[PDB]
């Protein structure tokens, strides 16, 4: 097998473009930039089949920049795809990141806004799982599930709604939380047993017992799977106890709805800024 | 002296009280800019209270505690009209 | 019995349903796929169109 | 970027057919349509990235129109106008777009159920949705596709016998009942559909064909002949036959009590209901 640094010298050497008096007989350089792409992806296979994925992704990223130069996009952007995808692999997350973004505004520009979306929400989960950049995450999810929307995609966008308004309510922005949970529910009318219960705790976060009365009336009033479900109840009886601004009565029925229904870290979180509010609220 | 003051109505902002000795001393503790001190001001006509300076509290706010919240069921941020209040005449 | 038979009706399809979810896993891979592959096979057909047309000139 | 009007008068620019004199030395005008659906497309993309909708649907638009006097795409372009029209709450210009891109296609049943649905949702053009979904039955019935014909169908009776069509809805009812018996899956449909075209065929005070109806469900899909929809029809019949407007409405609300009804049924149901007073009038 060729050297993988030999044929990285040579895509370098073959990557330099004409100038000066040489430019006035040399032909276009897109070829030169493509057999340096070639080269770069033939070292940067071999490296793979030697498992060292960062060098891989790296010499994956030399040759997406190559094409980029020879005007072949679409090329860079499947590239900058396999330099994300063995970055991933390799536990470099910041790379991985570089690389959806390079491939990410290759496929928009060319009006591929679907893989742009699904890149964007994988670049997301790369944020909030990897690198916990909560904020960036959120803004991927939102625009994934717009682009998404805008392809008459409802359950991604639905996804990728879910996933920004739960990080958006965790981030502290209950009321955009509860927006977007009221879209979901907009959107899915016809999750929703969930969603109307989610709202209504968002709303609950931000001191709001009487949106969070509204919203339990619509869904009670508009789905009836929703008026006679145990999430209906629990949002009813945690309205009322913030009304009463009886925080052990808050807890009593909190351990009332895990007996039946498992709670999770997003309600945990939620509820216990809404007993801190009452605390506060105590003070 | 309760005779002379601004009876102009302004819309203030429910917020969390500054600290728990303001709420003990059940006072609305207002901007030197925004009433007199110690003058008994009426919020929607039917909630008196005496108005403390209170330099924490920004021009425009009102703050409130818990009990007073629960008594006119307001929440957070929530907007409320306040007076000049006069309960002799 | 009766209700002991529906429980295992309702596993039973269960059962079918994840197997069908794990099969429309693969498929929307496909699909993600197929849709690369096709998106380069416009660009081509467009490219010969072209060609085509450059070598129909140049014979005339 | 590139300025998306400039874009677009380069485009109408170059868009001007060759005439007199100079066609004798121009070559094939298809080519500078081609250049000119390039422009408006570059235009239009950007003005799909700041949300201008209207406007790249018109581009697209002018685009299709390009590529049609090339020969060509337009109708997909066409497509894309129908989506950022619909995107941009144009309806009309959404229909547009969708009618020529079926035009061009004849895909034209799929994109003529959108346009039905988008005239029965957003215009409230009830004919020409009913219209729509009948062509795009029948097109998808020439595909074999029973499932999607047998969708346009459903939608194509709920809008006639909302329309006054009774017995037009009860036909396609029969259709429905005839595509779908023998299937596993669509049997639930089946017992609706029975009840479905009863109704239709009691909205016309026409009883009989509705007890004819009944009975051929009941012989012939054994699950219809037990399930409730079956007694309520049969009730419903008993009650038009004795003219008792007032049973007809405890039956209504008993179905009502364990299988809630949807506004097909509650129009339906109303008109039936007011002509046994139309009866009573009589």
């Amino acid at each position: 097998m060729s050297d993988p640094v030999e044929l990285l010298k040579r895509a370098e050497k073959k990557g330099v473009p004409s100038s000066g008096f040489m430019k006035l007989f040399s032909g276009s350089d897109s070829y030169k930039f493509e057999e340096a792409a070639d080269l770069c992806v033939q070292a940067a296979t071999i490296y793979r089949l030697r498992k060292e994925l960062n060098l891989a992704g790296d010499s994956f990223l030399k040759a997406a920049d190559y094409q980029k130069k020879a005007g072949n996009e679409d090329e860079a952007g499947n590239t900058y795809v396999e330099a994300y995808k063995c970055f991933k692999s390799g536990g470099n997350s910041v790379n991985a990141v570089d690389s959806l973004e390079n491939a990410i505004q290759i496929f928009t520009h060319r009006g591929q806004f679907r893989r742009g979306a699904n890149f964007k929400f994988e670049l997301g989960e790369i944020l909030e799982n990897d690198l916990h950049d909560y904020a960036k995450a959120i803004d991927c999810y939102e625009l994934a599930g717009e682009w998404y929307a805008q392809d008459q995609s409802v359950a991604l966008s639905n996804k990728c709604f879910i996933k920004c308004a739960d990080l958006k309510a965790l981030d502290g922005q209950y009321i955009e939380a509860s927006d977007i949970y009221s879209k979901l529910i907009k959107s899915s009318m016809g999750s929703l047993k969930d969603y109307f219960l989610k709202k209504g705790l968002c709303q609950l976060a931000a001191t709001d017992a009487v949106a969070a009365a509204r919203t339990l009336q619509e869904g009670q009033s508009e789905d009836p799977n929703f008026a006679d479900s145990r999430e209906s109840n629990f949002l009813k009886s945690l309205i009322d106890a913030v009304n009463e601004g009886d925080s052990e009565q808050l807890s009593e029925h909190c351990k009332e709805f895990d007996n039946f229904m498992r709670l999770d870290k997003w309600k945990i979180t939620i509820l216990n800024k809404i007993k801190e509010s009452i605390q506060q609220q105590e003070d | 002296d309760m005779t002379n003051m601004d009876t102009r109505t302004r819309h203030l902002k429910v917020s969390n009280c500054p600290n728990n000795s303001y709420a003990l001393a059940n006072v609305a503790a207002v901007s030197p800019n925004d009433f007199p001190n110690n003058i008994y001001i009426i919020i929607d006509n039917l909630f008196v209270f005496t108005t403390r300076h209170s330099n924490d509290i920004p021009p425009g706010t009102i703050g409130f505690n818990g009990n007073q919240r629960t008594w006119g069921g307001w929440s957070l941020n929530q907007d409320v009209q306040a007076k000049a209040f006069d309960l002799f005449k | 019995s009766r209700t002991a038979e529906l429980q295992a009706e309702i596993d039973d399809t269960v059962g079918i349903m994840r197997d069908n979810i794990n099969k429309v896993a693969e498929r929307g891979e496909r699909l993600t796929s197929i849709e690369d592959k096709a998106d380069n096979l416009a660009v081509s057909a467009q490219g010969f169109k072209r060609g085509a047309n450059r070598v129909r000139k140049a014979m005339w």
